[PDB]
């Protein structure tokens, strides 16, 4: 136990004790990144894998050689805050020391001629922070892990609808990391056509004759040989026992002297057993028996003649007579069957286009690259660089591991190049899987879908960048002049950085990570998508990738997935499933030894799970490890059935195995439908916090780890005692056990203030700990934007009543009270960005001044002489935030405005009112004004004062940091001085500046004092170094886009309340819109008098099957009753020792609580703070499938002075009369969404049209109206409305000379329909006229 | 066929239960910005602007 | 009636991804709670729908 | 100007290889023996304009062209 648990003890309802705790919730991101970036030369993984698969390289004919030895990634030149506000990619230069040696011409092996061992910068790979985020171009991006096709072999079975009358096709493909797709697709005639990279079909013998094997070799290497004999010109057969099995008797099958079978006899197992027992030596066969069994030998005339019969020749009676005339007695024929070993390769060999090796190889060149007639060497080189080249094919012993595990092999290590026996192995497995023997995998199996994480896909992108720079260096190195050719200029930084910046920020995997909640960050980092290159698309997918498999138990969660078009493509990772060394997903399990389970951790992959039995953690478990109920249900081989005790070997470790981290936060999933849980977790990802993060009342137990594992909170790297806590920083004093001699014993946490996220909301690391309390290792110091005391504060908790009130909760809508905004409970900070950009056109550069025409002085009253608002200016929607006018060209005026300029003194000069104003409806203040400028441009007084404010911040904060660090170091020095000796006058009364030179007698404590003195000298050096870095970072020339004078950024921060129209949802998918902010006098209330805050719709319960929200509501009412009992016993201030019995009675009501915590071992002050935190409700945890049954919830209601029925007889607010039915009322803990009404309400009226088709735009930031789509056109025409449709497509949006006439008609009051020629129908007319088609009107 | 159009306001749906069957709600801000030619014509025809 | 029969009583039949029906239906109901195996058999047909 | 901007790109690649940081226009201007305003002028005209069918959104439903402001503006004022 720790100290942060004692405040708000989270009581759990876990009936099974957990063995393994919550692992790191940034597994597939951060562990893959540290596998990618660290110095691991022995493992050949990450950056080292690509660096050893590309390098070493050489020149032509042995003249030069470029080697890779001593790479080192440099220091990152920026930190997270300046690259967030500036828009620069958070990266470090990768200075790899490339060693270019030159071969000696006369020597057979060139050792040393010119050692070019120069450090060469090769690309800027992005750096992942401790949170697990990539700050690319200012936006905090997270690249999702790709659910691609696993490398190696994959056998697929069709679902019909390709060939009628049955005859299903078991096709098989070969998947590399990159290159070609070796496919083996069958035919209705069963010819197994080989397809390469989705081209046309080709016979299989085309690729089999290119390995220099002849036709008899490939015939013998696929099937057994049935040796027929001709004994003294009589037909016999030396029969092997493996051939004649499970067939019919075409002739009288007998022995050499004993009759065993007749003609037309069904050969059962009895005939086979009698033959194998008595005699199988020589069986005589008729002449028509071999006619049908095709010969597999190239039998020629033995004396001098040529091939009388080749391989795969259709034998006949005269052909058998010719074979008896010339040949040998031993005849090796192809074994022909229908269900064991069919003659399918003979059917490939009946239709082969070419037979020779050359023509064959060429037969390929035409299928791969058609139209070009190749030579021998060109086709050979294309075959080598398409199938057997390391530059175009790589598996790296993981795809080879899948290739060996799926083809019944045993080797784990294999080279990335496919072997000549690998094609033989996959074709033998193809014949076996077409003959029925063996099992076939499917697309939905998780052993066939691997995790392409951030590190692996970044390794692949750096690999293809290495192929591009290899194509550069192969033509750069072989052109001489190798004396002035040090390898810096030879390795161009353009394609590598272009690739690693096109993948980071512009690929389909890279997207905007929603930083509104820590839950959204950790469910977007643990998000397994299947888009981009390699994976599927949202429009080209079926039901197989979306519907889950029984192998998805614990690895890929079926809940957290978006409700859009790609409903199953973007999956997510569970809490306990991590990535493997190969890359597959593993679920940890506890080993069972014949009914005896242990508490160790055994991870199990998806393929190795298919031959085992998996028991769930919901079974009855005792305290030493057995099965209580003697009969449990388990999973086996992808199914589910009942099992015994001793047959089980693997046991699940915890009850939250199958759910995501965004889904484990959902309480009462055992009482929840899977329909509402998916979109409920989706909008819990889209949930947005409030001003004050209230305590989460109903919990799950995952809340105590998601904050510490998210990284947005102040994490305890070293534990100790709180020394000084500010609103922007926390200084904790590290204790002696976690103290390092090379440090100062002080870990200051620079808390991030109100910065902008990627969803226009606030991020504020509020300090939550008090002054003077111990915080141990791994605990919380400052809660983030949506956390509270290390617990995930997604929203707020309040009274919710499942009852109808005047039809306001009609179709699952929210009816709020006044107290959600009167107490400011649901108000929300929203930090946006509005970069007033001053680009430089031809008609003068854009100045930022204050004198703006055509505006009043009250609009410019909150501006300085530079036009920028002061810090803290409460601006309103419509005012000007930055006065940024442009010098416009002298546009030709209308003569009426020329007369107006001649009459009055209105002289509109080249200054133009183009200042970016506040968008209308958005109120709020300003929190920061970031100003950036180009080099060579002077600064005004506002940019100078903002640079001075930033310099004063970086001076004063670092000076206070150095002051408290000096205080902690001198406190350590004083502790050493009082540990060695004691001097109350010489040490304490003397000032602290003369403490480095003062020393005691020579001891190890004196050596530690000298170590702290030289550490303080290094601190004085690095403070000057950091001040120089801040001087060269703050007022440096900000590298922006060219042709820009200066870019100023503002941050509007609005206290966005819960307006009518906002989106608000609970924890069970019960979403809704704010119908009306109802006054609290109209809201219903209980007999105690507490007015309810939320009026929820009970109509959406039985259709959507979410009864778990009612269980959550009853448990929340019980927890709130306990909280009101605690608040009633606290405001009287009677005693403390009754609370130590009452809350302890409230912590044990189930069958067996997972934590048997006692309040007798706590202090008076800790119990007082625990009760003070328990005043705002009771933190109560419930597992997702080990939750509380309604009996314990009824006991919780009985302990909180509440009826057992759960529904309290309520009193109405509008009429005052009590209802005839008791009303279910309690706590739902609903959350504020990201689909707020100021982000949803967006209209448009004649502003900022387009240029292509003269169309209104779309989007609120672009200020464009909603699309009147074609279905709305068909419905409006189904009404028969002609005049509205003639406006909605011709004179409201289309005709530029029509909408202006309509506007002038409506302004002058004439509401007359004036149609005309549409200005986008003539767009189509001139488009098809330019296309080459004549068209005109009548 | 399916084109963007002016005077089209994207907004969420809320519950008005105190209205008739032919009556709906409308925000005063969205009706203020949405009905701008009607607002200007009614302000010029009344003499208030 | 099917929603109430699956809410209060046990679940009738789910949907396997190959088109068949799971031979072990959900014995428990929503008020009693669904096991982690039983929630998986339910979410099979739920994600299919 | 194509030849001078190709020489400027080669000098910028050389300074990237020699420094590691992003190339400022000052070092390229002093190595190009040209004034800095001409360097920023030929840097402004950097590359082909973004075509109209690039997926600037999250999906393939809204390409470019639905975000361009009108040069021949018809405001409520101007109409």
């Amino acid at each position: 136990y720790s100290y942060t648990e004692k405040k708000r003890i989270r009581k759990d309802f876990g009936k099974r004790p957990q063995v393994l705790d919550v692992p790191y919730l940034l597994s597939i991101q951060l562990d893959s990144f540290q596998k990618f970036i660290e110095q691991d030369p022995e493992g050949q993984y990450g950056l080292e894998a690509a660096f050893r698969s590309v390098f070493p390289i050489q020149s032509y004919s042995g003249n030069s050689e470029l080697q890779y030895v001593s790479y080192r990634l440099g220091e990152p030149v920026f930190d997270v805050q300046e690259c967030q506000i500036r828009g620069v990619t958070y990266s470090a230069p990768l200075r790899v020391k490339l060693r270019l040696v030159i071969y000696e011409r006369e020597a057979p092996e060139g050792t040393v001629k010119d050692i070019k061992e120069q450090e060469v910068y090769m690309g800027e790979i992005p750096l992942m922070t401790d949170n697990g985020t990539f700050v690319i171009n200012g936006t905090e991006r997270v690249i999702v892990s790709q659910l691609h096709r696993s490398p190696g072999v994959f056998f697929d079975s069709d679902k019909g609808k390709t060939h009628s009358s049955g005859k299903v096709l078991y096709n098989a493909r070969i998947i590399p990391y990159r290159g070609s797709w070796l496919d083996f697709e069958f035919d209705p005639k069963d010819n197994l056509f080989v397809r390469i990279d989705r081209r046309r079909k080709l016979p299989a013998t085309i690729i089999l004759r290119a390995l220099n094997y002849t036709t008899e070799q490939i015939l013998d290497l696929f099937f057994e040989k049935v040796i027929f004999e001709i004994r003294d010109n009589k037909l016999q057969m030396e029969l092997v026992p493996e051939r004649l099995r499970g067939e019919t008797a075409s002739f009288d099958i007998e022995a050499n002297g004993k009759v065993y079978v007749e003609k037309g006899r069904r050969i059962t197992a009895r005939h086979i057993r009698q033959l194998e027992k008595d005699d199988v030596k020589l069986i005589e066969v008729p002449v028509e028996y071999i006619a049908g069994k095709v010969v597999a030998k190239d039998y020629i005339d033995e004396s001098t003649g040529e091939l009388i019969c080749a391989a795969n020749m259709e034998l006949s009676l005269d052909l058998l007579a010719k074979l008896s005339q010339s040949g040998h007695k031993r005849i090796e024929t192809l074994f022909t069957n229908d269900l064991d070993h069919g003659p399918y390769i003979s059917e490939t060999l009946r239709v082969d286009p070419t037979n020779d090796r050359l023509s064959a190889l060429v037969e390929i060149y035409r299928m791969m690259r058609p139209g070009e007639p190749p030579t021998r060497e060109a086709a050979e080189s294309l075959f080598e660089n398409l199938f057997f080249s390391e530059d175009r094919y790589d598996l790296s012993a993981v795809g080879r591991m899948k290739f060996n595990r799926s083809l019944l092999r045993e080797e784990i290590e294999g080279s990335g190049i496919l072997s000549k026996d690998d094609i033989i192995d996959v074709m033998k497995k193809l014949i076996d899987i077409r003959n029925g023997k063996g099992e076939v995998d499917d697309i939905d199996h998780l052993g066939n879908r691997r995790i392409r994480s951030v590190g692996e896909m970044a390794e692949n992108q750096f690999r293809v960048g290495l192929v591009r720079v290899e194509r550069a260096v192969k033509e750069r190195l072989s052109l001489g002049d190798l004396d002035t050719l040090m390898p810096q200029d030879m390795i161009n930084a353009k394609p590598i950085s272009a690739a690693v910046k096109e993948f980071f920020g512009s690929s389909q995997l890279s997207q905007f990570m929603d930083q509104n909640n820590p839950l959204s960050e950790i469910t977007h980092k643990r998000r397994i998508s299947a888009l981009g290159p390699g994976g599927l698309t949202r429009e080209r997918a079926g039901f197989e990738v979306r519907d889950v498999h029984p192998t998805h138990y614990g690895r890929v969660c079926p809940i957290e997935t978006p409700e859009g078009p790609n409903i199953g493509l973007i999956n997510s990772l569970s809490v306990y499933a991590q990535t493997n060394e190969y890359g597959f997903l593993e679920t940890p399990y506890r080993k069972v030894t014949d009914g005896v389970v242990t508490d160790e951790i055994h991870y199990l992959s998806a393929i190795e799970e298919g031959n085992y039995v998996i028991a769930q953690a919901n079974s009855n478990l005792d305290e030493e490890g057995h099965f209580v109920e003697d009969l449990v249900t388990c999973r086996s081989k992808g199914e589910s059935s009942l099992f015994s005790r001793d047959q089980v070997d693997y046991m699940d470790v915890s009850t939250q195995q199958v759910v995501s981290v965004g889904a484990s936060l959902i309480p009462f999933l055992e009482h929840d439908d899977a329909n509402r849980a998916l979109m409920g977790a989706n909008m819990q990802r889209q949930a947005v916090p409030t001003l004050r993060a209230d305590k989460p009342l109903v919990g799950t137990g995952m809340e105590r780890a998601v904050a510490v594992d998210s990284g947005v909170t102040a994490v305890a790297k070293r534990g100790g005692v709180v020394q000084y806590v500010d609103a922007s920083r926390i200084v904790i004093k590290v204790n002696e056990d976690e103290m390092y001699p090379g440090e100062a014993g002080i870990d200051i946490y620079n808390l991030t203030k109100y910065t902008r996220s990627n969803q226009n909301t606030c991020i504020n690391q509020m300090p939550c700990v008090s002054l003077g309390e111990p915080v141990e290792r791994g605990d919380v110091l400052a809660d983030g934007p949506s956390t509270d005391l290390g617990e995930l504060a997604l929203g707020q908790n309040m009274r919710v009543a499942f009852m109808p009130w005047n039809g306001y909760n009609f179709e699952d809508s929210i009816l709020v009270s006044e107290r959600v905004v009167q107490e400011d409970r649901f108000t929300t900070i929203h930090i946006q960005e509005l970069a007033c950009v001053s680009r430089d056109t031809k008609l003068g550069p854009e100045e930022i001044t204050a004198d703006i025409p055509n505006v009043g002085e009250a609009a410019l009253s909150k501006l300085d002489e530079s036009g920028i608002v002061y810090i803290g200016a409460e601006v309103t929607g419509g005012d000007i935030l930055v006065g940024k006018v442009t010098p416009k060209g002298e546009t030709q005026l209308t003569p009426e405005e020329k007369l107006l300029r001649a009459i009055f003194g209105e002289k509109a000069s080249d200054v133009k009112d183009s200042s970016l104003r506040v968008p209308n409806g958005v109120s709020g203040t300003v929190i920061d004004v970031q100003v950036f400028t180009r080099d060579g441009v002077e600064k005004d007084k506002r940019a100078l004062e903002i640079e001075e404010m930033q310099l004063k911040q970086a001076k004063k904060d670092l000076s206070e940091e150095l002051q408290i660090l000096e205080a902690g170091l001198f406190s350590r020095i004083r502790a050493v001085l009082v540990a060695g000796g004691v001097e109350a006058e010489k040490l304490d009364k003397l000032p602290r500046d003369r403490w480095l030179e003062l020393g005691l007698t020579d001891e190890e404590k004196q050596n530690q004092l000298e170590q702290l003195a030289e550490q303080y000298d290094e601190l004085k050096h690095e403070f000057e170094k950091k001040l120089e870095a801040k001087r060269r970072k703050i007022t440096q020339g900000d590298d922006l886009a060219p042709g820009v004078l200066k870019i100023v950024k503002v941050y509007l921060a609005v206290k966005r309340r819960i307006q009518p129209g906002d989106k608000m949802a609970g924890r069970h998918g019960n979403k809704g819109v704010i119908s009306k902010i109802n006054p609290i006098e109209d809201m219903p209330y209980d007999e105690n008098g507490t007015p309810v805050d939320i009026v929820l719709n009970p109509l959406g319960v039985p259709s959507r099957m979410n009864i778990g929200q009612i269980l959550e509501t009853h448990l929340g009412m019980a927890a709130k009753g306990i909280g009101d009992k605690i608040n009633a016993m606290l405001k009287q201030q009677q005693e403390v020792a009754k609370l130590r019995e009452f809350i302890q009675r409230a912590y044990d009501l189930g069958a067996d609580v997972r934590q048997k915590v006692d309040l007798s071992t706590f202090s008076d002050e800790e119990v007082m703070r625990l009760a003070e935190n328990l005043r705002k409700g009771m933190p109560i945890a419930t597992p997702v499938f080990d939750g509380a049954k309604e009996a314990e919830i009824k006991e919780l209601l009985k302990l909180g002075d509440l009826p057992t029925s759960g529904q309290i007889r309520l009193y109405d607010g509008r009429t005052g009369e009590q209802f005839e039915r008791p009303v279910t009322v309690g706590y739902m803990y609903m959350l504020k969404l990201n689909h707020l009404v100021d982000d949803k309400m967006h209209a448009r009226s004649t502003g900022s049209y387009s240029l292509v088709t003269q169309q209104p735009l779309g989007g609120k930031a672009q200020f464009g109206g909603q699309r009147f789509g074609e279905m709305e056109v068909w419905a409006l025409e189904a009404y028969g409305a002609a005049y509205t449709l003639q406006e909605m497509l011709t004179v409201k949006s289309d005709d530029v000379n029509g909408r202006t006439k309509m506007y002038k008609n409506i302004v002058d009051g004439n509401h007359q329909m004036e149609p005309g020629m549409p200005e986008s129908f003539n767009v189509l007319l001139k488009e098809i006229r330019s296309l080459g088609i004549n068209i005109e009107l009548e | 066929l399916g084109k963007r159009v002016d005077y089209s306001g994207r907004s969420v749906i809320t519950v008005g239960p105190y209205l008739r069957l032919h009556q709906c709600g409308l925000p005063k801000k969205m009706a203020l910005e949405l009905f701008k030619p009607f607002i200007y014509g009614k302000l010029e025809l009344r003499g208030l602007a | 009636a099917a929603q109430i029969r699956q809410l209060a009583g046990m679940r009738g039949l789910m949907a396997k991804p190959d088109g068949s029906i799971i031979e072990t239906p959900i014995t428990a109901n929503f008020r009693e709670g669904l096991n982690v195996l039983q929630y998986f058999i339910s979410t099979h047909g739920a994600r299919k729908g | 100007m194509i030849e001078t901007i190709n020489k400027l790109n080669r000098i910028s690649r050389q300074m990237l290889q020699e420094m590691g940081r992003e190339p400022t226009p000052e070092e390229l201007a002093e190595r190009m023996l040209m004034p800095e305003d001409k360097i920023r002028k030929v840097l402004k005209i950097a590359k082909e304009p973004i075509s109209m069918e690039t997926p600037i959104g999250d999906d393939e439903d809204s390409h470019l062209g639905d975000f361009i402001e009108d040069t021949t503006l018809e405001l409520p004022l101007d109409s």
